[PDB]
């Protein structure tokens, strides 16, 4: 009832209910957000690719 | 009636040919299985031995029981894969 | 067997009771379940619901199916596994290895004669048991020299 | 065919007066050009012979048997999407009338069509712009067919702008190969294929991966899909990607030429960020639509993993995903359109506000399905447990060819994840089952006469009247065993897609 | 002698002994560092104008602070991205290459450093259970092989004859070991008590 | 033959119950007549589907050849070709024996909807048999997993108060775990080209290919036999599935992981097998030992039970990756006698006294013997069963699996004996107070066991009794099939 539900249904269910909140605020319709995530991706054309698991863990930081 | 073993050693055959590895596989098996047919007697005669020689079987059976603590070890089913899979001369 | 005249008689006389929750010659056959008119099949539910509403685990309906067609399924695989002419490979090489010593010692006088006197049934029981047999040669035959041909089989060696 | 019956339609449709009845048989003019194109294109192109790839208009379009197969696709599934708008879907006029109630509504399909099948042969980048922006114009105004609509007009201004940005990085990206190169056909940029810049094709990825809604790009579908009329989402959730996807897989086709493994990072990154966000992004959703978005998100992420690999076993896996993908998909929402029939009527907390063009729009007005119409219920079943990826079903083999391509060219990260990926998003799968299904008994005994369908009449009380059409059950019927019972022919089936060649020859 | 434990490991090249120039990891560090905070800092302040612009506008102002960024945040994550180039790049010096254990330390520590930064108002202990998770992650990422295995893929092993279109022959042995994509039909013995070691059915009992 | 009519078969009797159960849904609100009596004619149609499958592999069983080496009545059928041998062949009767049990067991302890429920029993028992009919990976994996579709439904529809988190769970776990074996088996068919049983044999990998693919199938088969850590799924599914969902989970859906074994790691990851067997074995001993002192805590009665089927389950993984005959044959014999043992407890536990009082708490029930002496018998005298007493075949299959750990490791296979001792405490524990004191305060007298359930009880102890007796019936059917799983080279 302890570890085995924290690397579990209940931990898992923490953790999918914080990622989903987050994902729920990132659905609306406007025309500047989708605008600037469209030329932000732009990025990565410019950047060199050794520099993608950097962008990957700012990511990651972004989503807490 | 009483089929027989095929003998047929992995040494001899292509394993591309389907029925000569399945001869081969087939023949290490009932090869083993007989050698656990002869530990059986063996082990039978041991007990026979025993039963009737009382205190003497220490003496009489002496060389009964060395060989079945012999063939123990290796009169056992050890499968084909072991064989199969392994070329012991490399 | 629906008898709609029986029903009508069923059916009225639970009328006869305004009041509610305060037969045995009815049954019924495989071809009224597809081909009763509705109206018919509708009449009987409200008796057979207001039946059971005027009333210990038994005829349930699955007496008849485990009893005719579970059981004997069970004696049959009873009788499979006792009386089934089946060798499994340890009672095929006890066999492969009296065939093969008769093979080695053809010359042998007192060997063939207990072989041929050793019968199929006692094959298995070969040592000391109840049946009064001369194995006493057998023995002492696989004893001496080793009858398997596994060192043909491995033509490799270290 | 389906230029010179555009023209007659567009006429015809202006000369005779305006009636519910007339739009709806003009509709089924529609449907028997689009039949009529399909046994024209049948009767003159087979895989045989394009095998080996024919230029057609002074070399501007190329056909090859990879286009060829996705072209007949195109042309099956409007056949089918078709049947929604000529036929009832459930027969009450409140509900119906509405898909009778736009004549240009056919006639924009059949503007839309001729660019879906176009898309894919492009073989200049001159047409390959002009194409893209005649697929795309028509889908803006399929999205805003219903002006009288505010959600639908909101939805297609937020497709026009996007669309639109999407166009010119597509644009742009042609324009700077044309300057490196001074060319302008395909084949003639392909002999400079080692000496242009690689990442200028990857831009014209980019803007076709917006028109797509990969991620980053993913919230204006996830949007638009969701404000749409439930009539058109169906359609343009999915016949975009039939050609945009198939115009990507013969582009990566010459990509992987020069075997630039920095570009292919870029879109694994892009295919990675997809299936976190298709698959945790639907978790907590309570509409339908926005969670079959994110599960178009999740299966385009598939896809791109073989077309990404992008070899011998990318076109067994892409082929026979998109084909049954789309079934799956027109399955899906021809249940979903037929069983508004089944919603409760009100004669209260949360104010919920249901309109015509979405009578179904939350997951828990699937409610009670199974017992008010257990065949429908089973089907929506089999087609769930399809995109689950439960075999022996079609969106089992769907996954097992997509991981084959992608293990054998050595994507073991993409290849876990989107196992992951399926396991995540098979939680919000099943909450579509839980609504069916699970309250079956603690509601078995109850009064519904408070249904829609409660509200049409009775002919005679004496004869059988069908609750449903008979051509929307038929197809319902029709797919959904064959998704359920491809094992049967599975064998043959996937050994014609080894047939399909895309320049494999020898 | 050692413990005969199995190596899930997917095949990379391996760098002959005197090979593996190392990489300056002060100067790769420096490069992600100073460019992640100009561009954030120069974002923010970008941000910032959009900001006078317009704030009467609900709909610049909601997409506007999805995207802001708090000053523990403008400094911390252009720290977490240098410590980890440099943790990074510093692990792999030593260890004549790229490993999950060493990417797995880069990136947790990586983590807490920046955690510990924009993420101060938070138990300590939380800090570290997001850092393990974060490290985790990336060294998974390296195990798996980055993006693509590349050059170690069945389908490049393939194009090399190191895959098995031929088939198998039991009558051809090899010394040397097989390809980490080739099936034989028969093995040397030896091999197989440099795998399992002898014992408990190998070669005695 | 055999899997040609056992498919034909029942998709005509699954098409039948829906034509007739379904044939009046059209405003016709009328009353039928299979309705009546709970669908009693429906529910008779299914129940004598379910024996006449037990008769199909009978045929097939008459020619069956146990000395011979190799797949029988080999078949193709759908593309995919179908064998049987001597481990195949029990596990299909086995599992085809336990469906008119499934069906008998919810005879009439279920709210409606009995025709549903028959099509999806008889629906399971043929998948799970056809699994081990299979020849190849691939349909292995097809037949493993279609299950889930099917016993999701049931759990959430016939299900506790708590099916909702047990349909999750069953789906989950279970979906996400056998990915990671499909993982493995997409590669075998990537560099073989062919996931055939015999053509997989042959080859051997590199020994770091091995590990991984290990793994993969290792994933899939931990979760499902289950072991520790992964093993918390099954306590929260069986406590609130239906009785027939908890019997052939507990009967024949564990047992899948043991044939996954013998399958899918011992002839083709053979090298590799030798290698993880320590970690197999550490594995299996905790999950023997910690899962014996969980069940020691447990209030619930169908969860002390669900327990009890993890800790010899645990066992059963022992034997079986022992490299020897005696802990392979002590491996199945095992499986076949926990699946008559482990159903039995789930009847006495689950269908019997909760039936009756609808409460699965341990605090309201002591004393039965009272007023309940015959549900008494049949609560001891499987309780000795379950705890490997001798004469029952559960002892047969523990004392050979725990020789055969012994033989193979005999440091740590020495641990498995500790079975003998925790499986009777955390048993006869519960069996103690069951039937000890005076008759519990709480209930209120009823009936004693009934006709149908003492029928259940006796053809479930019926056959662990025979094979516990002479295991010979089994052992000679196995004796041939399990000597080719076997690998070592002597010198
Ligand atoms: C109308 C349905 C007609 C089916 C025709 C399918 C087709 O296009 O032909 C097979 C095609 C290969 O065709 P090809 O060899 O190139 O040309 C000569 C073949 N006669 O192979 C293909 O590429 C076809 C690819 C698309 C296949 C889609 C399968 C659709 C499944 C049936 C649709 C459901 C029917 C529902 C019924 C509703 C109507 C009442
Ligand atoms: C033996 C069984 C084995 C099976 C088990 C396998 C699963 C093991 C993983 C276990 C980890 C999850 C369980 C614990 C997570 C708990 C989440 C949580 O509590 O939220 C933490 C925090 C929000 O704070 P809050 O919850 O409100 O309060 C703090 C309570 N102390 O918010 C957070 O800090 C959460 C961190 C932010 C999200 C990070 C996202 C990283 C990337 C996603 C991780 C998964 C990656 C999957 C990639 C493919 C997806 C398609
Ligand atoms: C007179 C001055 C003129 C200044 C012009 C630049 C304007 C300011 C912008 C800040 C600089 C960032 C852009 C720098 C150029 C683009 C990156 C690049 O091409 O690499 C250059 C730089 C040095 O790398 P170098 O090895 O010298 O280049 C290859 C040589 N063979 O490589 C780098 O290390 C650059 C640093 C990049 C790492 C930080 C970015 C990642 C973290 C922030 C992410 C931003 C948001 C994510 C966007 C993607 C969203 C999907
Ligand atoms: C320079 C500007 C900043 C850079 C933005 C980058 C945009 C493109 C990058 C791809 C992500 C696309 C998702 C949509 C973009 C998110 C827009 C955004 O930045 O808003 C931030 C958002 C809101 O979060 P919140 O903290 O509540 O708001 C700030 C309050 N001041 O916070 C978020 O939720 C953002 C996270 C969205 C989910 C993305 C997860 C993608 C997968 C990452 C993990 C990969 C899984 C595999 C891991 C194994 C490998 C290590
Ligand atoms: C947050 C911190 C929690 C633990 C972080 C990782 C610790 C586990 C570890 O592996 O530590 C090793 C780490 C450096 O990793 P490594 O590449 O192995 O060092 C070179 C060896 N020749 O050494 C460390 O500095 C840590
Ligand atoms: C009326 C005449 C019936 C049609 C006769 C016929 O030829 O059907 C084809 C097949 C018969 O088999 P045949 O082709 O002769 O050779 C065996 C290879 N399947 O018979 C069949 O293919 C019948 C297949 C339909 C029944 C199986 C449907 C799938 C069942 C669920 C999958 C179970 C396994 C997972
Ligand atoms: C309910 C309880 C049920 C039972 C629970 C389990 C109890 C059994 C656990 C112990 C396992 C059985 C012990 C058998 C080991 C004794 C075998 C032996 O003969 O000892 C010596 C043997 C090697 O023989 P030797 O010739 O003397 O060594 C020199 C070789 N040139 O090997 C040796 O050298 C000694 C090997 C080390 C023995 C370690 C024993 C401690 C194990 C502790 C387990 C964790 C607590
Ligand atoms: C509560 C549930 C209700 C059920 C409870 C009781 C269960 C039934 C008890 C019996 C269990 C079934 C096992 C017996 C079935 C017959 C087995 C058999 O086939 O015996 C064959 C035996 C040797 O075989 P063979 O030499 O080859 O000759 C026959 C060729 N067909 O040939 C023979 O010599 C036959 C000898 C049979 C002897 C009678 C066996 C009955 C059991 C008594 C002995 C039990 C063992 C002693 C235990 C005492 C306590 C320690
Ligand atoms: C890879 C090694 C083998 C592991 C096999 C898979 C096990 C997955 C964990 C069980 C989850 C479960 O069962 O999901 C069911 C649970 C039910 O939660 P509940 O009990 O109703 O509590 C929740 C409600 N409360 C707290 C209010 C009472 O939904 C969840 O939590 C939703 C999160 C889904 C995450 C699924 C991701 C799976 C990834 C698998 C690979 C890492
Ligand atoms: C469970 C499997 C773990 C393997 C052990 C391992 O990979 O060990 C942990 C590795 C160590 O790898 P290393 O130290 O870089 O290499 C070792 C030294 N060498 C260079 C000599 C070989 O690091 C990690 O944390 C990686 C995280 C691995 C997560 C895998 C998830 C499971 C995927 C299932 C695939 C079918
Ligand atoms: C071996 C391969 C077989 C494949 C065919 C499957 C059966 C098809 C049933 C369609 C007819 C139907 O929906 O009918 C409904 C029937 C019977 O319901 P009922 O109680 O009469 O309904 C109530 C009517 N009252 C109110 C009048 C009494 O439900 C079934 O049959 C259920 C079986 C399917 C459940 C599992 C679904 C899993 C989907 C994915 C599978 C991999």
């Amino acid at each position: 009832r302890g570890i085995l539900q924290l690397f579990g249904p209940l931990g898992l269910w923490k953790l999918s209910t914080f990622i989903s909140s987050k994902l729920n605020k990132l659905v609306f319709l406007n025309i500047g957000f989708i605008l600037e995530i469209i030329v932000l991706s732009w990025l990565l054309i410019v950047f060199k690719v050794s520099l993608l698991k950097y962008i990957l863990l700012l990511i990651i930081f972004i989503i807490l | 009636d009483h089929v027989r073993s095929p003998n047929v050693s992995f040494d001899d055959i292509d394993y591309n040919n389907s029925q000569d590895l399945h001869n081969a596989q087939e023949s290490l098996l009932r090869e083993q299985w007989i050698r656990v047919s002869a530990l059986k007697v063996c082990r039978k005669a041991l007990e026979s031995c025993y039963k009737t020689s009382g205190p003497n079987h220490y003496e009489d059976c002496r060389e009964i029981a060395e060989k079945y603590l012999n063939m123990l070890p290796d009169h056992r089913i050890q499968g084909f894969l072991g064989y199969q899979k392994n070329d012991p001369s490399k | 067997a629906f008898n709609l005249q029986l029903e009508k008689e069923i059916r009225s006389k639970i009328d006869s009771l305004p009041k509610l929750n305060n037969v045995t010659n009815r049954k019924l056959s495989l071809t009224d379940y597809l081909f009763q008119n509705a109206a018919n099949q509708a009449l009987y539910v409200d008796n057979e619901a207001d039946l059971k509403e005027l009333d210990e685990n038994e005829n349930e309906g699955w007496e008849k199916i485990m009893y005719v067609g579970f059981v004997p399924t069970m004696i049959l695989i009873f009788a499979i596994v006792l009386f089934k002419d089946d060798k499994s490979i340890d009672e095929w090489a006890m066999d492969e290895l009296l065939l093969r010593l008769k093979e080695k010692n053809l010359s042998d006088v007192e060997l063939i004669d207990e072989l041929d006197k050793l019968s199929k049934s006692h094959v298995g029981k070969i040592g000391a048991s109840e049946i009064n047999k001369r194995d006493a040669v057998i023995i002492e035959r696989i004893l001496n020299g080793e009858y398997d041909q596994l060192s043909g089989l491995k033509k490799k060696e270290l | 065919m389906l230029f010179t019956s555009l023209l007659l339609i567009i006429v015809y449709g202006s000369l005779v007066n305006k009636s519910h009845l007339l739009t709806k048989l003009i509709n089924r003019l529609g449907l028997i050009i689009i039949i009529y194109t399909l046994l024209i294109h049948l009767n003159i192109n087979t895989l045989e012979n394009l095998s080996i790839g024919i230029n057609m208009f002074n070399n501007l379009l190329l056909i090859n048997s990879f286009n060829n197969t996705i072209i007949e696709l195109i042309l099956i599934i409007c056949i089918l999407y078709v049947l929604l708008i000529s036929f009832n879907i459930t027969g009450l006029s409140i509900i119906d009338n509405l898909n009778y109630s736009k004549r240009t509504f056919i006639v924009i399909v059949l503007f839309n069509i001729i660019g879906l099948t176009l898309l894919p042969l492009v073989n200049d980048i001159m047409i390959l712009f002009i194409i893209i922006e005649l697929q795309s114009y028509s889908l803006y105004l399929l999205t805003a067919i219903f002006n009288e609509s505010h959600n639908s007009t909101k939805s297609a201004l937020y497709y026009f702008i996007v669309g639109s940005i999407a166009s010119f990085i597509i644009l742009d990206a042609t324009v700077s190969i044309y300057d490196d190169l001074g060319l302008t056909n395909i084949q003639y940029i392909l002999m400079y294929i080692d000496k242009l810049e690689i990442f200028d094709l990857l831009c014209l990825l980019f803007g076709l991966f917006i028109k797509i809604g990969l991620a980053p790009f993913y919230s204006y579908s996830i949007t638009i899909y969701s404000l749409s009329p439930t009539i058109i989402t169906n359609y343009i959730s999915l016949m975009p990607k039939l050609s945009i996807l198939t115009l990507i897989y013969i582009i990566m086709h010459y990509i992987n030429i020069v075997n630039n493994t920095d570009l292919n990072y870029v879109i694994s990154f892009l295919i990675l960020i997809s299936m976190f966000i298709g698959s945790f992004g639907g978790l907590n959703v309570i509409r339908i639509k926005t969670l079959l978005a994110y599960s178009s998100l999740l299966n385009v992420s598939y896809m791109l993993l073989a077309i990404l690999s992008n070899s011998n076993e990318s076109i067994i896996a892409y082929i026979y995903y998109i084909i049954q993908y789309s079934l799956t998909h027109i399955n899906i929402f021809s249940i979903i359109l037929v069983i508004s029939i089944y919603l409760p009527i009100m004669n209260n907390m949360l104010n919920v506000m249901i309109t015509k063009y979405s009578p179904i729009e939350y997951i828990n007005q699937l409610k009670n399905l199974f017992i008010n119409n257990i065949f429908i219920a089973i089907a929506l079943c089999i087609s769930i447990f399809s995109l689950i990826g439960i075999p022996p079903l079609t969106g089992f083999y769907g996954k097992y060819l997509v991981l084959i391509s992608g293990l054998n060219n050595g994507y073991v990260l993409l290849s876990i994840v989107l196992i992951i990926a399926s396991s995540i998003s098979t939680v919000y799968y099943a909450t579509i089952l839980k609504v069916l299904s699970f309250d079956t008994l603690s509601f078995k005994d109850i009064i519904s006469n408070n249904l829609i369908i409660n509200t049409s009449p009775e002919n005679n009380n004496n004869e059988i009247k069908p609750e449903i059409s008979n051509v929307i059950s038929y197809v319902i019927s029709s797919l959904t065993l064959i998704i359920l019972l491809i094992i049967i022919q599975y064998e043959n089936i996937v050994k014609g897609a080894y047939l399909v060649l895309l320049y494999n020859w020898v | 002698e050692q413990f005969h434990l199995p190596q899930p490991f997917w095949p990379t090249t391996k760098t002959k002994e005197g090979e593996y120039v190392p990489k300056d990891s002060i100067r790769e560090a420096s490069k992600v560092f100073i460019g992640s905070g100009v561009l954030l800092g120069g974002m923010h302040f970008r941000r910032l104008m959009q900001y006078k612009k317009g704030s009467a506008r609900p709909g610049l102002a909601k997409y506007l602070n999805l995207f802001s960024l708090s000053k523990s945040q403008l400094i911390g994550f252009p720290v977490a991205l240098g410590a980890f180039s440099f943790l990074s790049h510093s692990f792999a010096n030593l260890q004549e290459g790229q490993t999950a254990t060493g990417e797995f330390a880069a990136s947790s520590i990586a983590s807490l450093i920046g955690l510990s930064i924009f993420r101060t108002k938070k138990p300590l202990s939380s800090n570290v259970a997001i850092a393990v998770g974060m490290g985790s992650l990336f060294g998974f990422l390296t195990w798996a092989g980055n993006f693509n295995l590349g050059d170690n893929s069945y389908r490049a092993a393939l194009e090399a004859g190191n895959g098995n279109e031929g088939g198998f022959d039991n009558k051809v042995i090899k010394t040397e070991r097989q390809g980490f994509w080739e099936g034989v039909y028969r093995r040397p013995l030896s091999q197989t008590v440099e795998d399992l070691g002898e014992g408990r059915g190998i070669i005695t009992q | 033959m055999l899997v040609q009519n056992l498919i034909i078969f029942n998709i005509i009797g699954i098409v039948l119950l829906v034509l007739l159960n379904n044939n009046n849904n059209g405003i016709l609100n009328k009353k039928s007549l299979l309705t009546i009596k709970n669908e009693l004619k429906l529910k008779q149609i299914g129940l004598i589907i379910s024996i006449i499958n037990i008769l199909i592999i009978i045929e097939n069983w008459i020619g069956f050849n146990s000395n011979y080496y190799g797949f029988q009545n080999i078949e193709r059928f759908l593309n995919i070709y179908w064998g049987i041998d001597g481990i195949s062949l029990l596990l299909v009767l086995l599992t085809l024996i336990l469906g008119p049990i499934a069906i008998l067991s919810n005879w009439k302890n279920l709210k409606g909807y009995y025709t549903y429920y028959v099509i999806s029993i008889n629906m399971l028992v043929i998948l799970m048999a056809l699994n081990f009919i299979c020849l190849d990976l691939v349909s292995f994996y097809i037949l493993f997993e279609s299950t889930l579709a099917p016993l999701f439904l049931l759990i959430g529809i016939y299900g506790a108060n708590n099916k909702n988190k047990a349909a999750y769970y069953v789906l989950i776990y279970t979906l996400a775990s056998s990915l990671f074996m499909l993982l493995s088996i997409v590669i075998y068919y990537i560099i073989i080209n062919s996931t055939d049983y015999i053509y997989i044999n042959n080859i051997i990998l590199s020994i770091n290919l091995q590990s991984l693919l290990f793994i993969g199938i290792i994933i899939g088969i931990a979760v499902k036999t289950p072991l520790m850590p992964v093993h918390t799924w099954l306590p929260t599914v069986h406590s609130e599935s239906p009785l027939g969902g908890s019997i052939l989970l507990a009967g024949v859906i564990l047992k899948l992981a043991i044939y996954g074994v013998i399958r899918l790691l011992l002839p083709n990851l053979s090298e590799i097998s030798m290698m993880f067997t320590p970690i197999i074995y550490i594995i299996s001993i905790l999950t023997l030992i910690y899962s014996s002192l969980i069940t020691l805590k447990q209030t619930d009665l169908k969860v002390i039970i669900a327990y009890s089927s993890i800790s010899h389950l645990a066992v059963c993984m022992i034997g079986i990756f022992a490299n020897n005959l005696i802990g392979i044959n002590g491996s199945l014999i095992l499986c076949l006698a926990h699946g008559f043992v482990s159903p039995a407890l789930f009847i006495l536990v689950g269908g019997i006294l909760y039936d009756r009082y609808h409460n699965r708490l341990i605090n309201y029930y002591q004393g039965l013997s009272t007023f309940m002496p015959i549900f008494s018998i049949y609560l001891v005298v499987f309780s000795f069963c379950n705890t490997g007493t001798p004469l029952s075949g559960n002892f047969v299959g523990e004392f050979l699996s725990i020789t055969g750990a012994v033989i193979r490791h005999p440091i740590i296979g020495s641990l498995t004996a500790a079975s003998v001792l925790l499986s009777a405490c955390y048993q006869m524990k519960l069996t103690n107070r069951l039937t000890g004191s005076v008759f519990s305060q709480y209930l209120h007298i009823t009936n004693d066991v009934t006709n149908r359930e003492i029928f259940l009880l006796n053809w479930l102890l019926i056959p662990t009794i025979i094979i516990g007796i002479y295991p010979s019936f089994v052992t000679n059917i196995l004796n041939l099939a399990s000597s080719t799983l076997i690998y070592s080279v002597l010198i």
